[PDB]
């Protein structure tokens, strides 16, 4: 409960970053975050 | 990219492949012509 509290209280999905399509608008200029 | 050949092994992350563009697009709202014959029109005006 207390992980996933903390990742659902703050402000921060991969296979559809291209679909997405700023994790999409970040290639416009190329570099990544690397898993 | 690294300029040597032997190369150590691991994962890397070198290049980025850039779609080329296909076809073109062309609007250009018709406009008219600019009246420039008055830059040799009449007299010519003096600098003051």
């Amino acid at each position: 409960a207390l992980e996933d509290l903390l990742f659902d209280k703050v402000t921060l999905g991969y296979m559809k970053g291209y679909d997405e399509c700023l994790i999409c608008a970040q290639y416009v200029a190329g570099y990544k975050v690397l898993p | 990219s690294y300029g040597q050949f032997d190369m150590n092994s691991g994962v890397y992350s070198a290049s980025y492949f850039n779609a080329q563009p296909r076809g073109y697009y062309y609007v250009a709202n018709e406009l008219e012509e600019c009246a420039l014959d008055v830059l040799f029109k009449n007299i010519a005006p003096q600098i003051a």
